[PDB]
């Protein structure tokens, strides 16, 4: 499959490249719900 | 992780994320309030270090 | 799944909709029951063998 | 020197003792958290701090020049403070309190801009037809009549209806009468009329924002126009001061300024189009403000002026009041949330005071202020204190329990009991053992929980979504013995019975859709499938399948 492990610097656009959606909140889960 | 007996187990992580986000959200919010240059500094310190 | 439900037709079983999640000795162990005491709590009916 | 005395030591043993590194440190005062900076920094080249006198060197040359001469320039450092709370007190420190008297100039300034503010706004009048819309609108019951307008500067519903009136009289007389002599009056004695209205916060700041909004869109024109005419064409911005301004509104400027015989004039040619289009917006924005554009930027530079006056007063006046919220805020150090956090939201509730504070109630603002203050840090210490977020009133409702709790203990010698807790509040005790629930904050992950291998607590969490190995064994034979009963059957019975259930395809197709492909209407299809459903119930075809029934 992979025959080596490359290693640099994270560009701005990569790393939105990376990500599925923004995180805006400090909030984890509901209190009664448990839910996300 | 639920416990049992309704405990919650975390990782260090979520806590400096919170961290991170609560102090971004701060800023960007008194960026609009227009405040004075020394609020502004200091919380650009605090985002910094969190 | 697409077999379990199949299965489930052929034989006319139904869902149990509960767990087993009982006590039992732990393999490899063999001793009598010399003891047995039970705890509830104040709203708690306080079944026959209590 | 004394740093590079320290070194010679730790090199020529190895290693050193925490007092005479201590010692030889360079008498320059250092915070804590500085001697822990140099401590590394030494450690940057590799040195044993070992409290009591005393295993082989691991470090890059480049760490350790770098580390050098890091080392260096803390000798000749002055101040250096690698803190934020510290830092935060010294910039702090340098502006002096104001006395009682250094708010009356303070307040009367910050009056003065928003009045300037509120003239420069009331001179541009087009918004009085906003605003009478909106109260027509709202007289049509499609809102309050006290939310609209936070009453008259005068205290009853008839007066403002009345005043109302007067205010359509004279748009009504001043609009028509334009044909300009004395039309400057007509808008004036309108302007100064409507003067005496007040205007919720929310509306005229709207009304501030549309203005903004035109006026953005003309400068917009302009400067597309000046990026026209100048980048591309090279047009000296004397002819633009000479023709452009002193009538601002004819094409005269720009159309007729091509036939001038210079390069300029004519490149204009090309870039004719765009900027003629220009024009055509302006004029019709110029029509629609009805003003002078000259006028209007005047006006947009005193409202600039006196909100700039207005935001410098209150600067200082929260720059003293940052010389406040230490205070308070150090009422709740250990309350989950950091100190330097804690000071900061005060720092909001402080600038939320002076915005909303009258000095003519003659109140100490040190009081207008020392709740603003309190009520933001405890908002905070509620909104972001805890990992799993509780509403304000759960937290109220907790605390309220925790204190009736520790009285009922003094007076009991005993914790109370989920039943006197109950009786003790005004609650029906299930819900007392609902909040009584609410778990505390999450346990780490990472507590110790060892003596025999450094093992943490997380290690033991088990997964409980897992599939067992033997269910995907047992899955993958069902999946297969059902590929046996079933083949052992005829063709169209065996497709019926995997487009009923769903054996080997993507969806539990109804009758209707595996009549359409039989053709037929259901009732057969559903004989076909009973048929063979007692086929396969018999023994002799359903041995295995019986097995795979727990049981
Ligand atoms: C001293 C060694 C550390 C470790 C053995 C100690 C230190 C803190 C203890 C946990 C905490 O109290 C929080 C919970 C309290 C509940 O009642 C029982 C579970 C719970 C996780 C405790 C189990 C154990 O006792 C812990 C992990
Ligand atoms: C020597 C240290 C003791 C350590 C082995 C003991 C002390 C407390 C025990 C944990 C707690 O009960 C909390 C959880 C309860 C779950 O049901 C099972 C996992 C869980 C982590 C427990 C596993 C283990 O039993 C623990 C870690």
């Amino acid at each position: 499959e992979f025959d080596a492990i490359k290693i640099a610097l994270a560009s701005p656009d990569m790393i939105r490249s990376w990500s599925f959606g923004e995180v805006k909140k400090p909030e984890t889960i509901n209190y009664r719900t448990f839910k996300p | 992780v639920p416990l049992d007996g309704g405990r919650f187990a975390t990782s260090d992580l979520n806590d400096l994320y919170r961290r991170v986000i609560n102090r971004n959200n701060r800023l960007k919010r008194l960026l609009d309030l227009a405040a004075p240059d020394i609020i502004v500094r200091n919380e650009k310190r605090m985002l910094q270090e969190a | 799944t697409p077999e379990e439900k199949l299965l489930r037709a052929i034989f006319g079983e139904k869902a149990s909709d509960v767990k087993d999640s009982s006590l039992r000795v732990p393999n490899g162990v063999s001793g009598t029951v010399i003891d047995v005491q039970v705890f509830t709590r104040d709203g708690v009916e306080k079944d026959k063998r209590a | 020197s004394q740093l590079k005395l320290l070194v010679t030591r730790g090199k020529e043993q190895g290693y050193l003792t925490y007092a005479e590194v201590n010692d030889h440190l360079p008498e320059d005062i250092v915070d804590s958290d500085q001697i822990e900076d140099i401590i590394q920094m030494i450690n940057d080249m590799g040195i044993q701090v070992m409290e009591e006198a005393p295993a082989e060197n691991t470090a890059d040359e480049d760490a350790a020049e770098a580390a050098a001469q890091v080392l260096s320039s803390v000798e000749s450092e002055i101040g250096r403070t690698t803190d934020p709370v510290r830092m935060y007190m010294r910039e702090m420190g340098t502006v002096e309190l104001l006395t009682r008297e250094g708010e009356i100039d303070i307040a009367k300034r910050i009056e003065d801009g928003i009045n300037q503010v509120q003239c420069s706004v009331a001179e541009y009048p087009e918004a009085i037809t906003y605003l009478l819309e909106q109260y027509d609108r709202v007289e049509a019951e499609e809102a309050r009549l006290s939310d609209l307008i936070t009453g008259f500067v005068d205290i009853d519903p008839e007066l403002a209806r009345e005043k109302f009136a007067e205010l359509r009289a004279q748009y009504v007389v001043t609009r028509d009468t334009i044909k300009h002599a004395t039309a400057q009056e007509e808008i004036l004695k309108l302007s100064e009329v409507f003067k005496q209205f007040r205007l919720v916060p929310k509306q005229f700041d709207y009304l501030v924002n549309s203005m903004r909004v035109m006026m953005d869109r003309v400068r917009t024109q302009e400067r597309l126009i000046m990026k026209l005419c100048v980048e591309q064409c090279k047009m000296p911005k004397k002819n633009f001061i000479t023709l452009f301004t002193g009538n601002e509104t004819s094409d005269t400027w720009f159309n007729a300024a091509i036939a001038m015989n210079k390069p300029w004039s004519e490149k204009l040619h090309d870039v004719s189009e765009e900027v003629h289009r220009a024009l055509q917006k302006l004029q019709q924005i110029e029509e629609e403000t009805g003003l002078t554009i000259e006028q209007v930027k005047d006006i947009n530079r005193r409202m600039s002026i006196g909100e700039a006056k207005a935001r410098r007063a209150k600067k200082e006046m929260v720059e003293a009041n940052l010389r406040l919220v230490i205070s308070i805020a150090k009422k709740y150090t250990n309350r989950g949330l950091q100190f330097l956090d804690l000071i900061q939201e005060g720092n909001i509730g402080l600038m939320k005071a002076v915005d909303k504070f009258e000095y003519r109630r003659g109140y100490k603002f040190s009081t207008y202020a020392t709740w603003w203050i309190r009520q933001a840090i405890t908002r905070s210490i509620a909104d972001q204190a805890r990992t799993i977020r509780i509403p304000v009133h759960m937290i109220e409702t907790i605390n309220k329990l925790n204190r009736i709790s520790r009285q009922m203990l003094q007076e009991m010698g005993r914790e109370p009991t989920p039943e006197e807790l109950a009786e003790r509040m005004l609650m029906p005790e299930d819900k007392i053992r609902k909040v009584l629930k609410i778990a505390k904050e999450p346990i780490s992950m990472e507590t110790p929980i060892g003596d025999d291998e450094d093992s943490h607590l997380g290690d033991f969490i088990e997964d409980t979504t897992l599939e067992l190995p033997l269910d995907s064994a047992t899955t993958e034979s069902l999946r297969a013995a059902t590929h046996d009963v079933l083949a052992g059957l005829t063709a169209r019975e065996a497709k019926v019975l995997r487009m009923r259930f769903g054996i080997d395809m993507n969806t539990d197709y109804t009758l209707e859709e595996v009549g359409k492909q039989f053709d037929v209407t259901r009732e057969r299809i559903r004989q076909i499938e009973a048929k063979a459903l007692r086929k396969l119930r018999h023994p002799s075809r359903s041995e295995v399948l019986r097995s795979f029934l727990d049981d």
